[PDB]
């Protein structure tokens, strides 16, 4: 079931009981493009099961965003290939991830490689995806440098910038996910299928 | 035409801010005081959002090349100019070859600096405001150094009544505020909570009573925003600013109102802060408030 709370008097969160699906973000992204087309919607942050619409005219619309983004959302109306520079450098705890899994470095980067993952929501920082369902035989317990490819968990992901981590590094990305010169800064957008292409 | 001699601790070129990628993780960053950033600016003629120096403790030194106006806001360093003593909320005049020295200020904490034409620095993605952990915006995404000049913009004496700062701020509860005991519920409006050392341009970290959650169930990554205040394990609340995470997993208690949000700025490091329980009703007439008042300074 569906849940409307103001957060402050600029937005409002939608979110949805603790058993996630990707069905419910598949409908989150529906509505992040729907949401964005308009003028009175500053911006349309989703999350897991969850989308914060902030609001430029929150005085009249406030209370009506109680009552319009529940019935919105009972409605409910690209891919992208990685290339991934495994061990070495990029990965030195290629080594570590490939003992716990009790599973070879070749093994940990075919079966990495091989699940094609969609991009539930972007945060943190700019440009990072938060890639879900990752192998259960590749979970494992836990400056980076810019584009490099970990491991921390269950989550799975490539760092944009160059900030202090904690998850293991399995590999390195040439590929900027954040560029802010370009043309589309981020390369990635909420619903894409992200596929990692190994190297060496 | 904007040379600096000392820039001082945390200095950076600050404006409206990077709005619409909060989606793809990007901050919008901007002046902390966005009241104080809109009045010099308004001030100088330039657009309210126009690009304009955020100084956290004053000790800046800049010398002027080109003739035109100026501007300071904030808190008050007690600036000289080469042989007078100027002040905050005027637009006072500027010629080429003379120096405008802050001090550290006595009360309060940023203070902003607006010339006439704006700071001409590089756009980038609709804002010119310098996000350091990203390292975009501003003067190569860092902070002002010495010797370092920032080109002004080309223009196209009323002084304006400022906005009174202090440490009483309007916080409206929830989503997480029914999670925590009576104890922490009360203490969140009745003790004061002192600033910690830690409080940067991303978010504040409060010294205080412990806050107990009743509730252990782990927290979905949801979207945040400005003045959102977080309970982590600790139970010490962080109050989330302009540099914050677009995304976090933590319990949220309160969330302060974007007409008190300036408050916070000004607040010294080792001053007390305290929370006054508000209503969405009163939470939107003080938005328009602060809104309308600047459309009264956009009549001079």
């Amino acid at each position: 079931r569906a849940r409307c709370y103001l957060i402050g008097e600029t937005a409002v969160v939608l979110e949805l009981e603790p058993p996630v699906t990707l069905a419910s973000q598949k409908r989150i992204w529906r509505l992040a493009q729907r949401l964005v087309d308009m003028p009175n919607v500053v911006e349309a942050i989703p999350g897991m099961n969850n989308i914060t619409v902030i609001l430029r005219n929150p005085e009249s619309l406030a209370l009506d965003a109680i009552e319009r983004l529940q019935r919105w959302w009972e409605e409910s109306e690209r891919f992208i290939e990685i290339p991934v520079v495994y061990g070495g450098a990029g990965g030195p705890d290629l080594a570590v991830v490939a003992a716990h899994c009790g599973l070879s470095e070749k093994q940990v980067v075919e079966l990495h490689s091989s699940v094609e993952y969609v991009v539930w929501f972007l945060g943190f920082q700019p440009g990072f995806p938060y890639l879900g369902s990752l192998p259960e035989q590749l979970h494992t317990p836990r400056l980076v440098p810019a584009g490099s490819v970990g491991i921390g968990g269950p989550q799975t992901g490539v760092y944009p910038l160059a900030t202090p981590g904690g998850w293991q590094l399995i590999g390195h990305t040439s590929l900027s996910l954040f560029d802010p010169a370009r043309d589309e800064p981020i390369l990635l957008r909420p619903g894409d299928s992200v596929r990692f292409v190994p190297q060496k | 035409m904007l040379k600096i001699i000392r820039a001082g601790m945390y200095t950076t070129v600050q404006d409206g801010g990077r709005h619409g990628f909060r989606q793809s993780g990007i901050s919008h960053c901007g002046a902390l005081d966005m009241p104080a950033l809109r009045i010099a600016n308004l001030l100088v003629g330039n657009d309210a959002n126009a690009p304009a120096l955020e100084i956290t403790l004053g000790q800046l030194t800049v010398e002027f090349e080109t003739d035109g106006w100026f501007a300071l806001t904030g808190a008050g360093c007690e600036a000289r100019l080469d042989d007078n003593a100027v002040w905050t909320g005027w637009r006072l005049p500027m010629k080429a070859g003379q120096r405008l020295t802050l001090k550290r200020p006595q009360h309060g904490m940023r203070s902003y600096l607006a010339v006439a034409g704006g700071i001409d620095v590089p756009p980038v993605m609709g804002s010119c405001s310098t996000d350091l952990k990203v390292g975009i915006g501003g003067l190569e995404g860092r902070l002002l150094k010495d010797g370092d000049r920032l080109p002004i913009g080309k223009s196209k004496a009323q002084g304006v009544k400022q906005l009174l700062w202090g440490n009483r701020i309007r916080a409206l509860p929830g989503p997480e505020y029914h999670e925590f005991d009576r104890a922490s519920q009360d203490a969140f409006w009745r003790s004061p909570w002192q600033l910690s050392s830690q409080s940067n341009r991303m978010g504040y970290r409060l010294q205080g009573q412990i806050l107990k959650r009743t509730t252990d169930r782990e927290l979905l990554s949801h979207g945040l925003l400005p003045g959102v205040v977080q309970v982590p394990h600790n139970g010490q609340p962080i109050v989330l600013m302009n540099d914050a995470q677009t995304t976090g997993g933590y319990p949220r208690i309160a969330c302060i109102i974007e007409a008190d949000m300036y408050h916070l700025a000004q607040i010294p490091l080792g001053q007390p802060i305290h929370f006054v329980q508000c209503s969405l009703e009163e939470a939107l007439k003080a938005r328009q408030d602060q809104q309308r008042y600047f459309e009264q300074l956009a009549w001079r």
